[PDB]
Order: structure tokens, then sequence, then C-alpha cells
């Protein structure tokens, strides 16, 4: 009746705490929003910070990116951290200003 | 280019790519004196960060006209700032930042959500025994093999719920 997979997606969301896709959305994760799609509480937490991640940076160890700078899925946002999301790139603080001076 | 080592209890308020000449302070520390003033002229550039940090939002700047304030969803048009050349693509919270000269806009929505079983019940009440019946009514006989035997045994239940006095929320 409710067109759900037959079972899997049933005891998914019946007894754990994974969030149905019922009425409104329009915001994506790569497709269209789910009319009755049920996407596990996994990639429903993953939707409002899924991309809000600060990737601490050792020392002397300058980067990849200029500040306000879009990144995908898996780019090596510096020479040792490797971002797990895309959207775009952003600085902290600053140890270096290294650009021309007559 | 000289680099100019600037330790991190020293403030810095100037934008990546920006434009200094021989009088603007870059490195403005929180200490006075000794603070660097602009050497020479030219652009800026900042280098190692302690934090890289990605967000969600999407980038758009400004140069004057400040409308859309801070935490409303702005619906993909919805003009930000400019007066009218600034629209958004996506709702969420805008977080206006006039330090960088540039607002920006988290990708979030008000989705309805919930688990368990009451999260089905609503949905099962939601359910226009109606509507159903007639667009698998044409999804039994138009299309193949592949959705005949779907639509096949999918009509009959609700079908029974009609004929029956039950709505499936009782389930």
């Amino acid at each position: 009746l409710l067109d759900l997979s037959a079972t899997e997606l049933e005891q998914v969301l019946y007894f754990s705490k994974y969030i149905v896709l019922d009425p409104k959305g329009a915001i994506l994760n790569g497709v269209p929003v789910e009319k009755r799609q049920l996407l596990t509480d996994e990639e429903y937490r993953e939707l409002r910070y899924g991309k809000q991640e600060t990737y601490p940076l050792p020392p002397g160890v300058d980067a990849l990116v200029k500040d306000g700078e879009e990144v995908v899925k898996g780019q090596e946002l510096a020479p040792g951290v490797v971002s797990r999301l895309d959207g775009v790139a952003l600085y902290r603080f600053p140890r270096r200003v290294r650009v021309e001076y007559v | 280019p000289k680099d100019y080592r600037v330790q991190p209890h020293m403030n810095v308020v100037v934008p990546e790519g920006a434009r200094v000449e021989a009088g603007d302070k870059i490195v403005a520390a929180i200490d006075p004196e000794e603070e660097v003033i602009a050497e020479a002229e030219g652009v800026v550039h900042l280098h190692e960060p302690a934090s890289i940090l990605v967000v969600k939002a999407r980038v758009y700047p400004f140069e004057d006209d400040v409308e859309v304030s801070t935490g409303d969803r702005v619906a993909p048009g919805d003009v930000l700032a400019d007066g009218g050349k600034v629209k958004s693509d996506v709702y969420g919270r805008v977080e206006v930042d006039l330090v960088r000269n540039v607002v920006r806009v988290v990708e979030s929505y008000d989705i309805d959500a919930r688990m368990g079983a009451e999260a089905i019940q609503q949905l099962l009440k939601e359910l226009d025994l109606e509507a159903l019946e007639k667009e698998l009514l044409e999804e039994m006989k138009h299309p193949s093999r592949a959705r005949r035997a779907k639509a096949r045994k999918r009509l009959e239940v609700v079908r029974a719920f009609l004929d029956s006095g039950n709505r499936p929320e009782w389930m």
C-alpha cells in the first residue's frame, strides 16, 4: 500500500531512528528531493551539516586552496588533510603573507 | 614578495587577493605598536591557515545594499543583496558577512521528518485510496509485464480497504 521496499526499507525505519521522507523537501544530496524515499538517518544528519567540518592543520603546512574556494568530496584541501565533503573552502587564521611588494 | 611572519596573537583584517599600497596596515595586531604597515604596493595573500573548513553554503559577493538579514530561508531566486543583481540558488540560513563583503547561504530546508511507527501512521492517513486506484488502474494496463505484476497485487489491496469501511490508518 505505502509503496516502500517490501522488507528492507520497512525494517530500516520501523524500529530504528531512520528518518522517513514524508511531505516537503526540495534541497538535495545530488538528486531531487525524494517523494517517498526514506534515506537512513546517516544520510539525514549529513544533509544539514553535510559540508560543515573543521579540518585542523599542523604548523608549516600551507594549503592547496586560497580561502573561499569550491572543493570536491575527497579533494585534498591541504598537503596533510583530505576533505570528506564538497562545497566551498574557507580559511581560519593567518600565519604567513607571501605576495609581491615593490 | 616579502612574506612577513604574522604571529597568531596578531589579528589580520585582510581578504585574500585584496589591494594594498604603502599606507594601509595589513596585519593589524590586537596589540598596537610594531604592527606591520603596508609594505610597498600590490595585492595580498594568506598562507598556512590553522583550519581549512568547508561549508555547504554558496558564495554571493556584493558591493552595496544589504536587504536580506541573517537566518532566513531564501528561495532560489529571492534577491539577497546588490539591489537586484544578487539572488539565492538554494534555501537555508543566510549569514551576512560585512567583513569579507559577501552574503552566503547554507543549503537547508524545513523538511518534515519522522521515525518509528508514528512516522508511518501519518503517511497512511495521507494515502488517498482514491487517486491511487486510478493511477494503478492505468499502471496495470498501459505498462508491460514489468509494472503489470506490480499494480496487479498492488491495486487489490487498496481496493480491499475501500470496500471495507476501514481506513489504513487503523493498521
